[PDB]
């Protein structure tokens, strides 16, 4: 429409004016670049505004700016997130580096999480996402953030169990259960973690899984009270006696009573595949 | 009388669900606003600290 | 017993509401003020640079 | 009473003194005295004169070198005029939105867009204009990545469109909201309800495609089976298949016994049952 | 890793440069009187080195750098910034060992209370109490620190935090076999809570705690305390705690140990027991 063309013309004129000013020559050029970027954003044409944002960020950082330069880089990365994922990732990584050098690990961890999620959803990459999650977990550990640390640990353990070795996930689950034992509010979820570990221990051997579930039950008495203990006992007995009918009945009952998210079903199918 | 108590419990559960949804959406909005104000106040405090440090340096050098 | 308990539970829910919504409104107000405050100090800085030229 | 007359007299005297001072560096004093006169008029409970004085003070501030103060004055004047000529308040709020967007304050711009949409819909009978403001606010929130406000605006516009018989847009918005809630960790369990809304729209379109639509929704979300929304859909389909009076009446009674159906839901149900 | 080794090398180089700069600062001041910019630059470099060490996850080096920056800025008379740097050093030490953190927090509290920053002083007292609790078992010192923090908080009129400290102190005291103070605190908290509808529910737990504390004395006074609580808060009878204590009293009236064990098991099944609850029940069973 006419508004888009007018905003584009205004942005181009502002860019030309800023280029002329910088060629002749200090913050006026950066202000003009930022105004041009905002005017282009007004047009709803997300494309070509990120270039102005990057030019403003570079010009403002060239003069020793630390906080404002980082904020402008973050804004440029956010603008590119919809326009161009690669440029957004580059801007976010630059902002992460700057802020971490400044000591602001919260923003760095948040940007790492954003990069990981954009890679997982838009692009196709898991190892880099796992590395970014680990880095964010370490950064939040520096800040002793219990909630974010627990979330990152759970995500890392789940991904490792899905694809990587299980020792790290098992240790994480055991540590989380031990920590939650004293805490009353979180105790209810504690059992779940132990349960997860049991599944991982099944990927190696059945006797190892039996020993692991026994150890988890002994360590946390409440784990025995939940019906999940009976479910594990029945599953182990069915595997020992090698009767597919009992396994099928147990899994069907578990599905009917409780809905499944394709994770527990996947692990049960993996366990059953080697039953022979 | 069983049907009456059953329907009363169901109505209570539905009202609790509705209140849960409303206050959870409101709490999510509150968290978004609290994050935004946290970022704004952090930026403002950093900017004012930098400005006051520069002013102190300039006045000390001039005097 | 459960019946009685759930009745009690309903009351507790109302209690939380009595505060929650109000708090949100208050937050919004202060947020606006904060923004204005920032602008003001920024303006002051600009004014501080007006005499310097 | 005497208090209102005294307040009006004091406001008139203050306005006259401000006019005398401005008529006879002076710009800042004129702006301040005009703002004080506007505040006094507001305290005097005179809506029209107070709003006019506030608008004049806002224009004077615009003449002054300041932006945020101008926008605050504009929004205050709009709120004051809320109980006055809606058109002037709407124009002032639109100008304030433009000023905010000039510096990139898209969040406040979207908030003011929602505010103007709300006032337009509650005050005047023409709700179509508010739809554009709501859509602009939703676009601003999407640009700012606000999921909650964007979802609220999309749901509101979809409901209004459905009330206007625009089934396609409403059903698309409902399906998008439902799938987004399902993907998101939270609000997924309530997404079933949203699905029903979408289904309702399709239920108004045709019956032979209804079976295919419900099958596709079921296979897409197998957990939807235990939802009472599927029960309502199947019961309505069965009732519409056979021409009888008891089926739809008992279905609506049973579904009402749990919770009160929304006005739009009941209107669409009556419309489909009548045909 | 190679990246970690490179970061450690860079941090060591920056630390050496900071040492050289601080050494030369005295010479520059003596020969030219250039001011205190050198000390501030050295403090900034030390902070950067601490950040790099945190990159490498070195708690000790970061703490040492923060201490050096804190002392350097204290020599600059900037008491507030010196206290902030000392607090950062204490936080860094908390990761590895809070031994230095004790003196760091003591100095920070002293500096903050000198000028009137009571909230931060109370928070640092809470931190000291937590450090003592996690490292040592000396409860009394933690209780004293909690009372000091509560006093500092009330000094600034900043409530909603001293009350939690007092409640935690009462919970600790109940386990230390002290009756008068714990009972007084519990009853005060309960009577304060009844007025507020939101906290009125929590008053039942404190009343039950006081009743259990007074039960160890003797059955006769336990019954009097239970009757007093019932008269003050009749609704306390609705809670399972009152039923439990009445059942325990009735069982002890006849020394029915099996009935007491059955009641305890039933209560545990209804709600998982706590260490303090189990200890109190075991102590009560002794008589």
């Amino acid at each position: 429409g006419m508004d888009t063309s007018g905003k584009q013309a205004e942005a181009m004129a502002l860019l030309a004016e800023a280029e002329r000013k910088v060629k002749n020559s200090i913050e006026e050029a950066c202000e003009i670049y930022a105004r041009a970027a905002n005017m282009f954003k007004m047009a709803k044409n997300w494309s070509a505004a990120g270039n102005a944002f990057c030019q403003a960020a570079q010009l403002h950082l060239q003069l020793q700016s630390k906080h404002d330069a980082a904020t402008c880089f973050v804004d440029a990365g956010n603008a590119f997130k919809k326009a161009d994922p690669q440029e957004a990732i580059n801007c976010l990584m630059r902002a992460i580096e700057i802020y971490t050098d400044m000591g602001r690990f919260t923003i760095a961890a948040k940007h790492h999480i954003s990069i990981a999620e954009i890679y997982e959803t838009e692009l196709v990459d898991v190892e880099k996402a796992i590395a970014h999650y680990e880095q964010s977990a370490d950064y939040y550990k520096g800040e002793e953030s219990n909630s974010s640390a627990n979330k990152c640990l759970l995500k890392v353990a789940g991904y490792a169990a899905q694809l990587e070795q299980y020792q790290k996930a098992i240790d994480i689950y055991e540590q989380v259960g031990t920590s939650a034992m004293d805490s009353p509010l979180l105790k209810y979820s504690a059992k779940d973690y132990f349960f997860k570990a049991a599944l991982c221990h099944f990927c190696i051997d059945m006797l190892n899984a039996k020993l692991a579930v026994q150890k988890y039950e002994e360590l946390f008495p409440a784990f025995s009270d939940s019906r999940e203990c009976k479910l594990m006992k029945k599953l182990l007995e069915a595997h020992e006696e090698q009767n597919v009918d009992s396994y099928t009945e147990s899994v069907k009952e578990y599905d009917s009573i409780s809905r499944l998210d394709q994770w527990l079903t996947t692990m049960l199918l993996r366990i059953k595949k080697t039953i022979q | 009388t069983r049907h009456s108590e059953i329907i009363k419990l169901e109505n209570s559960i539905r009202e609790l669900h509705d209140m849960f949804m409303d206050m959870a959406m409101l709490v999510e909005s509150q968290g978004e606003m609290i994050d935004r104000i946290e970022y704004n106040v952090e930026h403002a405090v950093d900017y004012v600290e930098r400005a006051v440090s520069d002013t102190k340096k300039a006045v000390k050098y001039q005097s | 017993q459960v019946s009685g308990i759930i009745g009690n539970l309903r009351h507790m829910a109302l209690d939380m509401g009595n505060e929650i919504d109000t708090q949100n409104r208050q937050i919004d107000r202060i947020m606006e003020k904060a923004d204005s405050n920032k602008t003001r100090i920024d303006e002051a800085n600009q004014r501080a640079t007006k005499m310097l030229g």
